[PDB]
């Protein structure tokens, strides 16, 4: 449901 | 808990060191779900897993979607101030 991104 | 501020130093040729979840599309705000270790948000010592990113460098993300974040957290060099909280 929810995004993730790395940075 | 209390709202810290954080100073991180990151070098040209690295990224943050961290994942972020959420955003206001979401209902939700800029979480740090993963400090990957060595890089420079594990350096700084002062940002954690769960910690609410409220702003960086003066600029709220409080209000912020998910890649709106991503721009502003990944535009920002050097000497970089954080405002977190671990709720």
């Amino acid at each position: 449901r929810l995004p993730t991104s790395i940075i | 808990g209390p709202i810290r501020k954080v100073l991180l130093l990151k070098e040209d040729h690295e990224g943050l060191g961290i994942s972020i979840t959420g955003g206001k599309e979401h209902g939700v705000p800029i979480l740090i779900s993963e400090i990957h270790p060595g890089q420079p948000a594990d350096r700084c010592g002062g940002l954690h897993v769960g910690d609410a990113i409220l702003a960086v460098n003066g600029v709220n993300l409080r209000d912020t979607k998910h890649k709106e974040a991503v721009t502003i957290l990944s535009q920002q060099r050097g000497e970089i101030e954080f405002e977190v909280v671990y709720v």
